[PDB]
């Protein structure tokens, strides 16, 4: 899960 | 007379008020009293920095916690390249303290806003559960500017248990009223990504969120898709502003920047509108968002009118947010009739792709039946296929009354040979249509490779109500 | 006062009314003016014969639908061996017309009853979602005597719609009460079957009923497991009575067998307990099968009592329902609290299961959150774990007040090499008893031979109340 | 999905 | 003047020699001088009980190792349902001792016999290299019965480590001659399991060995391919004999059963015709056995005759092992020239598999080249395909000479949508024909079911030699 | 006296002597009369202009093929940006003709030279298995200037039929002695790539060579890694000199550069080695080089000395290739013992990484067993992991006698999550050690991200020799 | 591995 | 695969  | 915030940075926030109409006109919505009072929020992120200056005096503790290492303190972990100062950036947009004289002002500046620690570590199904069900009767909104990689490549979405935390806060959510989560579309637009492979995004839970730069252009960053419902500004090219927020160790930022800034945005928005009026379901606000959205100023070069005469884009939903509009028809809003669930199985029996396939069928929308549907809201188009180049697929899906998602845009980066295992494609565009009447599914090779592969299910899922 | 049926083949139904007093006292309930009037039921199987002299009397429309056929009409597909007779035989059961002269009577005689046709073809996702979800709110009681294959060598469940389906009825059905679904716990005992690698009937949505023959003993064809929450009469060996019901062609049969007599008549005690009672909650519906199902005359040889002095077998649940208690009960009842849900990550890194594998872990069930738990309802224990041969694991869970529920037992037949990847085993076992404290789960290797695996995840979900 |  | 062995079960043993001839000839070996002397058999299973009385004479420690517990020790673990007899009744078929008034005899009962224990555990890839590989230079033959599951929905083979222990035993072992990998074809016959699904006797480096009952039926267990060479003896019905040999604590048994019983067997014969010949290369070996193996008595319903007058079938591969002429044509054999290796890429452009599927190429087998082949020895036919419901599928390869191998045949169990990923099916049954001309790849759908899918790859690997003279 | 080249360019290739005696020092081998007489060497690429005017001489159709197209002619398919001038390019270093007034000159200019036609199209298992074992007889070195994409994002090696022709081509070729694969260690050193992720360089059946400037620095394509052999000179930074060799369109160029220039070059030194020594095995060459390469003059932040004393660096594997060196040790070499290959699993219970993870393990090396190492070759340390961010990994293994080889080290641009499923990373820095003793394996999260993963497998695979 |  |  990457941060936007 | 109503007097604007007097903290420093307001000013430089362009989008929350400007001499120019391009911003989310949030000072209409203050004016008239709405500045998020006695609503809660929460960022579920990286942590959240509670003595922030702009942020204490806001702070919730009861809206916060830390599910990375299982305790209540959602101070984020410093390290030099801030890595983790994610949250605290969103936190200061949703509602940063204003008149202060520090930084600026969030859109919902009088709302309480905590954080939940839980992007620090091993993102597990558990946790993301954890943090999309804590304290369902004390929080309000949820705001997520996190989602699977925006590589282009990856189809992924929640598991078990967080799929069931979406429905429980929906379904039992402020007392019954339903938890609003607000949701970042992504940061994949350099890579050709689509928002609708990314199931939180995609979810009809959730209020998928784009952007828009100063100059109301679509961003470098942006990704299209036909699940976003609306847009707020955020930054852009070299020569556009950004967004001002609260940054790690009580500094202040000019330069937050993508989808990131935009989610908040909406969840405070979104908070003014529940001042406004407490009693809105998960759906009436949904739909409050897709009635007063605006197109104006947004430039796309995919703008079309759908059934209901609203214009549409894959780039921005129903267009830009409009706190003062949202406002105003909170107020005068009957909570919307029960929403109906319509299945409907278009093909069991298999299909050969092959470089054009075109599905035909005549839907009834289960007339007769307790769950017949006339006025649409969220339609899924459960896909389940085996390709050998899943990137050069395009997939689209026209409603009766002839508008035309696309459901899938080529994504030169994925290469993989997985296909699609029950993927719910999902479209806010056809949003108040009758879905009575002929529906079709396209699906093209965009490529000009001897590509291959099966459609072998195809299942409609239409979502709304009958008069 | 009251008249007992003057049915042919009333005296036949020793497990209705019996004067060895061996039964599910459904007499009782009826003197007390309970018989079924206003609850609808219907029957998820193969199809209804609508025109059945046993039935037409009672038979609903409303409450039946042909999924198979994408048509209103239930009627069973006829063949020369009568294939599709399990619906109409499990109808009867619930709902036969009583003083009509003609074979029996159902537990609930004065009840509606209806058929959904969605076996006699390919039984889909969709299929079973649609079922589930017919008519939530006219009709009250699902009653489901079908499931994934019972050779003991499968593990599976509902798919992702069916999924949706359970959980959005047991929260909007029967006008937000929930719709009650009842599972016949599975034949598979001969093979040594565990009912917990059923997710239908390991659902927490579903009342899973096991059977037991005329003299009280475990039936060939049962299999154990903790999932299951109460039992009721059916056939046994060959020297014991069996169930009366109605059959296809208009005829009467004195020999339906296995589990999928005991859901229906299950469905019948629960119709009469709804008449008594219709505000009682899904949730309230459990509570009372919990409290109101007497051991007593049931033979075992794993009788435990739990934390909360109640005795609780794999074989039987709870024991027998008591059509009298539950109706006495219910007209009493308060309906329970707010359901909470404590998520709870138990492994902290990779455990070798080898020969055996103990687990430890000290549990506060969310004290200090919203979630915190007190009472216990259901609770799962998520394994997420690889092994050779499948069929030799054994697991065990045990609560802090030391009730052991084996959430697996050893299937023989089972050699499987795929483990189980985020498997809810669900025990009711631990109803009632408080959550806080230390758990333990026990993962053991029942065979000699050398085998090996990994357990990667371990997730204990509590669900239940707080004062 | 057998009839039980 | 030979005086058979006088072992009180000897006479059981109806396979050895029988008063009806339908055995396997190994008197006439023993009559010869041929019973394994200098001769080291290892069996790679569950372990060996060294101490046997009927294996204690033979023992060798060098052709022994328990590679599941990383010691010397080869004994197997006892449990209540005896789990671990199978290494010893494995090693007593290869050379039980003879004349010791205990039990029966082996096929080579004056040949080293040894045991290695790596089935009693985790069967890693790491394990089964080390076991394959073990004293290259001191075991001349190893024994294998075991292999992926028989349950006729599995498709498995060898890992990294494995392959290239099979690869560096057959150019290494034996200084340089090639170790000698016997394998038991598979039990899987009443799940109409296919032996060409299993990477171990599916592989060109061992000799697949199937079995035969006492009557000369094909046994209820057999599993049916064209990579299997030849045939032993074995159980059958209830009223067919079986296998006599060590079991145990130290008892003895009349009734060994499946093909596990087959591939002692055979490495026993593979013994005595080493010592007729030790200087006989792992190839030469399989040469042998495809020129001496008899079809004769053998029942099966498809027995078809190669380019070169040979008679075939998928259930007996060449037909059974004889003893006899194994030792007589092994002699004064000499050494098969240079192993070739001609790989053809038949299929670049996907292909529809859809209802059948019909692939022709004209081939030249690396003529003007240095791997050309005149001369065929084992053919792969490499598939890389996607189907829906693989256990429909059945796949044929048609040689230029006209034979018809069945590379794989349909699996009513195998409901895999998987399909196969460069996996290669071979075959036995064009040996020694000539591989130029057109070559056909036959791909059906054997259901009623609207199945689906594509063949992505198919590369034709030849291998073989070409007829020189000097 | 010997009389050096006369080739016009000759004197531009200072690699191969100009004074300074900072160079390959061939000059050396060819005044005792190796030149590659008799020697065949095979150009792996994109095909062989035979027809130029520096080339033709000793050209040989034997050692050709174009696999691409399935015909004998290697010749490249000429296009207007020249794109398949990569193979003609490595040909001239090997075996570009000498004193004939034309260019410059190869190594082994009196060496046979022919080129294989394969990258010019979908390069398939199946064309780079026919490609390397094209004439095992005949042709005696293979030269592979490719390899998968230098991103330093990407895991890949040969399939299932080039690894065949990978272990047949060093067992059977040659007429047993086992053909000689030599390889271009990798051109992504500034994406951080590591050679050890290739598969082709990371083979022990070939000889991976890197590069070196002029000024004897890292080039800036360099890629480090444990399982690099040795190096020779290349091209550098805009103010060093480049290799000069035959160009397509008969042309010639003095702007040859990469990795690509210098297996060519090792392939022409291991050309004139093999006509000093005929009956070199492919494990004799390979320590022929281990035991001959120079290290001086050539920096790097890393020389490192092994367990036997020689100095190893991750950028350089033993140094700089010396072909006067390596023919005087051909001459009296006698040839190894039997090549013993001992597999010992370290561990197949399942270990969190976390942010960093030791695994220590006392190792016998086989001990009574036939496979008994004393004295170490190559060594592979094979593991299955899984973690989130890939490039975030550094991986170490340290030898009982202390050696520290770094199996991986961080890969900025590579954010897979799919791990490694039994990958088998190679360190050459280990040679002639004796592996008996303590055994160390590191993983550790460089990043401070809170990353997470498992090492579900770690096989130790030691070659080498019994005590001798 | 099963043994046969 | 690409050139180096
Ligand atoms: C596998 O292998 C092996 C081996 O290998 C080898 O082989 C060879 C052959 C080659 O091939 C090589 O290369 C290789 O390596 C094998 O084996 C082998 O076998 C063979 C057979 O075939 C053999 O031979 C044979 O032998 C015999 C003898 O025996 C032997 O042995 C013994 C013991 O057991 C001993 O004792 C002896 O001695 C011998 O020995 C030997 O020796 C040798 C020398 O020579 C040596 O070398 C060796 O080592 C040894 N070993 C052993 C074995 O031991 C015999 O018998 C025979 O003979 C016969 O025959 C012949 C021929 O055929 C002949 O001859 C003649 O001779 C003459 C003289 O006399 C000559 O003349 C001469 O010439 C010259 C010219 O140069 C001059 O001119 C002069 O002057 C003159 O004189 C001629 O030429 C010749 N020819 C020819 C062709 O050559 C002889 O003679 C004889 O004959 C006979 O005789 C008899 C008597 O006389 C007769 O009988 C009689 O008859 C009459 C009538 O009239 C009557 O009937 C009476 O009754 C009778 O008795 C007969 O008939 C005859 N016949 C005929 C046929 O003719 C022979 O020699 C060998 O040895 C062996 N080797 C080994 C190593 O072992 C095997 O077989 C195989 N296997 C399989 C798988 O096949
Ligand atoms: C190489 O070995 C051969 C034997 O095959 C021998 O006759 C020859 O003299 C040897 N030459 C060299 C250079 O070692
Ligand atoms: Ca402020
Ligand atoms: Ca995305
Ligand atoms: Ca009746
Ligand atoms: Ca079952
Ligand atoms: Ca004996
Ligand atoms: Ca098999
Ligand atoms: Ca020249
Ligand atoms: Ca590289």
């Amino acid at each position: 899960r990457v941060k936007r | 007379v109503y007097q604007e915030p007097t903290d420093p940075k307001f000013p430089q926030q362009w989008y929350l008020s400007g001499v120019t109409q391009r911003d989310l006109n949030v000072k209409e919505a203050w004016a008239q009293g709405f500045t998020g009072h006695g609503i809660v929020v929460s960022i579920l992120d990286d942590g959240i920095e509670k003595n922030h200056p702009d942020l204490a005096g806001n702070y919730d503790p009861g809206a916060s916690f830390d599910v990375n290492d299982q305790d209540p303190d959602p101070q984020p972990r410093y390290t030099q390249m801030n890595d983790n100062r994610h949250g605290t950036r969103c936190a200061g947009e949703v509602a940063a303290v204003a008149n202060n004289g520090v930084c600026g002002v969030g859109v919902a500046y009088n709302a309480r806003i905590g954080g939940v620690r839980m992007l620090d570590g091993e993102v597990t199904d558990a946790v993301e559960a954890r943090s999309l069900g804590l304290n369902p009767n004390h929080i309000h909104i949820y705001s997520a500017s996190w989602g699977p990689e925006d590589d282009g490549k990856t189809v992924d979405g929640p598991a078990r248990l967080a799929e069931e935390a979406f429905f429980r806060g929906v379904s039992q959510g402020r007392g019954g009223l339903g938890s609003i989560f607000v949701w970042a579309s992504g940061n994949g637009g350099r890579e050709h990504d689509s928002c609708n492979c990314d199931g939180y995004t995609n979810s009809i839970y959730t209020l998928s969120i784009s952007s828009a730069t100063q100059f109301g252009n679509v961003p470098w960053y942006s990704e299209a898709c036909s699940s976003t419902l609306a847009t707020t500004y955020s930054s852009g090219n070299q020569n556009e502003k950004q967004i001002v927020t609260t940054d790690l160790r009580q500094k202040c930022t000019e330069s937050h920047t993508g989808t990131s800034a935009s989610a908040p945005l909406a969840a405070g928005i979104i908070a003014l509108t529940l001042e406004a009026n407490k009693n809105l379901t998960w759906r009436d606000m949904q739909h409050l968002v897709v009635q007063t959205s605006k197109p104006a100023h947004l430039n796309a070069d995919d703008w079309a009118t759908n059934g209901v005469g609203r214009k549409v884009s894959h780039s921005y939903g129903y267009g830009l947010l409009d706190a003062g509009a949202m406002v105003a028809l909170a107020q005068n809003w009957t909570t919307v009739a029960p929403q109906r669930k319509c299945i409907v199985e278009i093909l069991v029996e298999p299909k050969d792709i092959g470089k054009r396939l075109e599905v035909r069928k005549a839907v009834t929308a289960c007339l007769g039946e307790p769950n017949h549907i006339t006025r649409l809201e969220h339609v899924q188009a459960r896909l389940t296929l085996s390709y050998n180049r899943r990137g050069d697929l395009a997939i689209h899906l026209i409603s009766p009354m002839g508008t035309r998602s696309t459901l899938l845009a080529a994504r030169p980066h994925d290469y993989s040979a997985d296909g699609f295992n029950d993927w719910a494609f999902m479209t806010t565009h056809s949003w108040d249509e009758d879905p009575a009447g002929e529906w079709v599914l396209e699906i093209e090779n965009t490529s000009e490779a001897n590509n291959y592969g099966t459609l072998t299910k195809f299942t409609l899922v239409l979502y709304g109500t009958a008069p």
